[PDB]
RNA sequence: CACAUUCCAACCACACCUGGCGUGUGGC
C-alpha cells in the first residue's frame, strides 16, 4: 500500500476507511496518528507497504524520512532508517527516497523501511556515481525561461512585464524588494502558474515562511509543485526545519542533473528566523542581529546556481522594506548586492491600483544578454532608454496601457517603434 | 528606586500588549496594594507616580459621606468645608506621601499585581482584536479539548473557545487539528476566555457559502433561511430578486461539487438546497420534499402547521426521529 | 538487500555540595 494515496485522501475519507476497518474511533485524533492508525491496521493484514519523502540525517546516525504535505515534521508518519543504509547507498540528507516499509515491531513505533526502490526518481547504482554540489563549476544563467504564455488574459500581461523589465533563466538569482501591500503574493503565483504551464518538466517548488495559513491553504492547491510552507504558530526550529530539508532537497535534485527552482517568500522573516534560532556569538548589529546570523540565510541563498555538467538551480526569494523595522533594513541592505536579478516593486504604483507595481528604472538584470538574441535585448535596451526619463507611475501606465491592446511581447517591441 | 521603576516601565516585554499608560496604572495599582498592606487599618491610596520621569507621590483617599464606619477612609459632608472640597465625593488628598514601593513584601504584591495586569492585557487585546472577526469564519489550531469546551490557538497567544453543547458525538478532537465556526458570543467582562465559537448556528453555512458562492455576497442571490439538525440534516432555502438566476441550479454546482464540498466541510451532513415560497404552505410542502403532503393547514392561534402525508413515500418523509420534519418546525 | 543504537493517559529516572584533612622534610 502506498503511502501517499492515504496522503492525498481527505481526512473524511481516512475517517470513513478507519469506520469501514472497524476499530476505535480514529476521527478523534490526528491525521498523522489517523494515517499511523490505518496503516497499522492494513499492515496487520495487507501486502508490503510501500512509502515515499524526502530524508534528514539525525546526530544519532539514523534518519527520518518525512512528507512534505506534513511540510516534513516530525511525527508518527515518519519512516525510520538505520544508519545501515547510510553506509550501503551513503544516504544524505535531502534525498528523494520511496520504497518498501513495515510496521514496527514490538516496542518500536516508526515504520521501517525494507528495500530503496527510487532514489531521487532514479536508481541506486546511479545513485553512487554523481557528483557533489559545491563541487560543480556554476556558471551564469545560459536558457532563459518563457514566461509569456501567450493569451493575455486580465493576469497574464504581468507575466509578461516581466518578460520586457527583468529576464530570468535557469540559475539566476532573483530577489524582489517590495515593502507590505503591493501585491507580490499574486506575483509569485501567476510567475508558479506560468513556469508550470511553459515549463512542466522542471520541478518547481515553493517556500512561505511565517505566512498566514489562508494563503498557504490557497496555494497548495492551486499550482503545481510539493507545496512546502511554515505557519508563524510554530517557532523557528520548524521554520529552519524546512529551509533545511527543501534546501538539501534541490541541491540532491540538481546534482541528478535536474533543473530546480525555488520559490521564497519572503527572505526577511526566513533570515529573522535564523537570527532567533542561531545562539548569540557576542557580536550584535543594529537591531539586535548577529552577524553569524546571516551567514546561514546567504548559504540558503547562493546555494542557486547554473551547473556546467548538467542541471541547474535557480532561486527566487523575495525582500521586505519599507515596514519600519531595523532588520528588514539591515537584511535588504546586506542582500542587495547578493542577487544578480533585481524586481523592485514600489508601492506608490500600488497605492494607485495600477498593478503590476513594478519599479522598471531601478530594475534590471545582469549579463542578459545570453538569454535573449540580439534584436530581442537590443529592443529591450531602446525601449529602456525610451521609458527610463519617465517617472515611476507614468511609467508603468505606459508600460501596462501598451501591452493592453498588443498581445505577444515581441509585437508590442515591434508597435513601439 | 525611580530609576529601577523607569527601567521597569521601559523594558516591559509586551510593548504592544501592555501600553505606557497601562503600565503606569498598573504600578499606582501595585504600590496602592502595597500600602494598604503597609498600615494595619484600611485606607485606600492613590499613586499617580510622575508617569514620565519622576518618582511617585502618594495621596490618601477619604470617601465623602455622612458614615463613619472605617473612618480613616470617612468625611463627613458638614464637616468638610474646610480645604474648600464643597463637593460629596472625590475627597482624594494628599494627606498621605512617603510610601516604600521597593521592599520584599511590596516587590512581591507588585510582581503579583503585574501577572494580574499583563493577564488582563491580554486577554482584553486578543478580545478585541480577534473580535473583528466575528460575522467571519476564523481559523487556527486547538490549544486543548477539554470537557466542558475546547480552546484553540488562532495564532500569537491567540485563544478562542467553543462550548461543549454545540459539539456533536461524531464530531471529534484532540489537541492539534483545527475547527472552524462562527463566533457568536463576546464576554470581555469575563474573568478568563471570552470569544465564544459556534458552529451549530444556522448563518455558519450562510457565511460558508459566502465564501465559496459567487452568487452569494453580491445581494444578486438571497439567502434567506437555514434549517440545521447539527449531524441531521442542514438544508437551505434560498430567493432571487433578480431575473435570469435559478435559487437552486447555480448554488448547487455541477451536480453535487460544492454544495457537497461544503457538506464535508460542516462534517459530512446531508445538506440539500430547498426552495422556501412566498406562502408557508408551499415552504412546508417542501421542506418535507421529496415527499407527498395529504393535508396542509396553518392555525394562528395556535402558532402551528399541521402537515398530514399520504401513503407511499413514508421512506422520505418521516426518516431518523422525524429529521425531514423536524427541520421544518425548527 | 542487509545491521539497526525511535523526536524520550497516570508515573517509577532527573536525589546530595565539605569536613577538617593530607603531602613532603627533619628528630630520636
Amino acid at each position: 500500500m502506498n503511502l501517499t494515496e492515504l496522503k492525498n485522501t481527505p481526512v473524511s475519507e481516512l475517517i470513513t476507511l478507519g469506520e469501514n476497518m472497524g476499530l476505535e474511533n480514529l476521527a478523534r485524533m490526528r491525521k498523522q496518528d489517523i494515517i499511523f492508525a490505518i496503516l497499522k491496521q492494513h499492515a496487520k493484514s495487507g501486502e508490503d507497504i510501500f512509502g515515499d519523502g524526502v530524508l534528514e540525517i539525525l546526530q544519532d546516525g539514523f534518519g527520518f524520512l518525512r512528507s512534505a504535505d506534513s511540510s516534513y515534521l516530525a511525527g508518527p508518519d515518519d519512516i525510520y532508517v538505520s544508519p545501515s543504509q547510510i553506509r550501503r547507498f551513503n544516504l544524505r540528507t535531502g534525498d528523494t527516497i520511496s520504497g518498501k516499509i513495515r510496521p514496527p515491531k514490538e516496542g518500536e513505533r516508526y515504520f521501517a523501511l525494507l528495500k530503496v526502490n527510487e532514489v531521487n526518481f532514479d536508481k541506486p547504482e546511479n545513485a553512487r556515481n554523481k557528483i557533489l554540489f559545491e563541487n560543480l563549476t556554476p556558471l551564469h544563467a545560459n536558457s532563459r525561461l518563457r514566461m509569456e504564455r501567450g493569451n493575455g488574459s486580465t493576469e497574464d500581461l504581468t507575466a509578461r512585464v516581466l518578460d520586457l523589465a527583468s529576464p530570468i533563466g535557469r540559475g539566476q538569482r532573483g530577489l524582489i524588494v517590495a515593502p507590505p501591500k503591493a501585491g507580490k503574493t499574486m506575483l509569485l503565483q501567476n510567475i508558479a502558474q506560468s513556469i508550470a504551464y511553459n515549463h512542466p518538466d522542471c520541478v518547481l517548488m515553493v517556500l512561505l515562511i511565517d505566512e498566514r495559513p489562508e494563503e498557504v491553504t490557497e496555494m497548495q492547491r492551486l499550482v503545481k509543485g510539493e507545496v512546502v510552507a511554515s505557519t508563524f504558530d510554530e517557532p523557528a526550529s520548524r521554520h529552519v526545519q524546512v529551509a533545511e530539508m527543501v534546501i538539501e532537497k534541490a541541491k540532491r535534485l540538481v546534482e541528478h542533473k535536474k533543473d530546480v527552482i525555488i520559490l521564497l517568500d519572503s527572505i526577511t522573516r526566513l533570515a529573522r528566523a535564523y537570527n532567533t534560532v542561531v545562539p548569540a556569538s557576542g557580536k550584535v548589529l543594529t537591531g539586535g542581529v548577529d552577524a553569524n546570523a546571516l551567514h546561514r540565510p546567504k548559504r540558503f541563498f547562493g546555494a542557486a546556481r547554473n551547473v556546467e555538467e548538467g542541471g541547474s538551480l535557480t532561486i527566487i526569494a523575495t525582500a521586505l522594506i519599507d515596514t519600519g523595522s531595523k532588520m528588514d533594513e539591515v537584511i535588504y541592505e546586506e542582500f542587495k548586492g547578493t542577487g544578480n536579478m533585481e524586481l523592485h516593486l514600489s508601492r506608490k504604483i500600488a497605492e494607485k491600483r495600477v498593478f503590476p507595481a513594478i519599479d522598471y528604472n531601478r530594475s534590471g538584470t545582469r549579463k542578459e544578454e545570453l538569454l535573449t538574441t540580439q534584436e530581442e535585448l537590443q529592443k529591450m535596451w531602446i525601449l529602456r532608454k525610451i521609458i527610463h526619463p519617465m517617472g515611476e507611475i507614468d511609467a508603468m501606465e505606459f508600460l501596462i496601457n501598451k501591452l493592453a491592446m498588443t498581445k505577444t511581447n515581441d509585437d508590442f517591441f515591434e508597435m513601439m517603434k | 528606586m525611580n530609576k529601577e521603576i523607569l527601567a521597569v516601565v521601559e523594558a516591559v516585554s509586551n510593548e504592544k500588549a501592555l501600553p505606557r499608560e497601562k503600565i503606569f496604572e498598573a504600578l499606582e495599582s501595585a504600590l496602592a496594594t502595597a500600602t494598604k498592606k503597609k498600615y494595619e487599618q484600611e485606607i485606600d491610596v492613590r499613586v499617580q507616580i510622575d508617569r514620565k520621569s519622576g518618582d511617585f507621590d502618594t495621596f490618601r483617599r477619604w470617601l465623602v459621606v455622612d458614615e463613619v464606619t472605617q473612618p480613616t477612609k470617612e468625611i463627613t459632608l458638614e464637616a468638610a468645608r474646610y480645604e474648600d472640597e464643597s463637593l460629596n465625593l472625590g475627597d482624594y488628598v494628599e494627606d498621605q506621601i512617603e510610601s516604600v514601593t521597593f521592599d520584599r513584601i511590596t516587590t512581591q504584591t507588585a510582581k503579583q499585581v503585574i501577572v494580574q495586569k499583563v493577564r488582563e492585557a491580554e486577554r482584553a487585546m486578543v478580545v478585541d482584536q480577534f473580535r473583528e472577526h466575528e460575522g467571519e469564519i476564523i481559523t487556527g489550531v486547538v490549544k486543548k479539548v477539554n470537557r466542558d469546551n475546547i480552546s484553540l490557538d488562532l495564532g500569537n497567544n491567540a485563544e478562542a473557545v467553543i462550548l461543549r453543547e454545540d459539539m456533536l458525538p461524531r464530531e471529534n478532537f484532540r489537541p492539534g487539528d483545527r475547527v472552524r465556526g462562527v463566533l457568536y458570543s463576546v464576554r470581555p467582562e469575563a474573568r478568563g476566555a471570552q470569544l465564544f465559537v459556534t458552529r451549530s448556528k444556522p448563518e455558519m453555512l450562510i457565511e460558508l457559502f459566502r465564501i465559496e458562492v459567487p452568487e452569494i455576497g453580491e445581494e444578486v442571490i438571497e439567502i434567506k433561511a437555514a434549517a440545521r439538525d447539527p449531524g441531521s440534516r442542514a438544508k437551505i432555502a434560498v430567493k432571487t430578486n433578480d431575473k435570469r438566476i435559478d435559487p437552486v441550479g447555480a448554488c448547487v454546482g455541477m451536480r453535487g461539487a460544492r454544495v457537497q464540498a461544503v457538506s464535508t466541510e460542516l462534517g459530512g451532513e446531508r445538506i440539500d438546497i430547498v426552495l422556501w415560497d412566498d406562502n408557508p404552505a408551499q415552504f412546508v410542502i417542501n421542506a418535507m420534499a421529496p415527499a407527498d403532503v395529504a393535508s396542509i393547514v396553518v392555525d394562528e392561534d395556535k402558532h402551528t402547521m399541521d402537515i398530514a402525508v399520504e401513503a407511499g413515500n413514508l421512506a422520505q418523509a418521516i426518516g431518523r426521529n422525524g429529521q425531514n420534519v423536524r427541520l421544518a418546525s425548527q
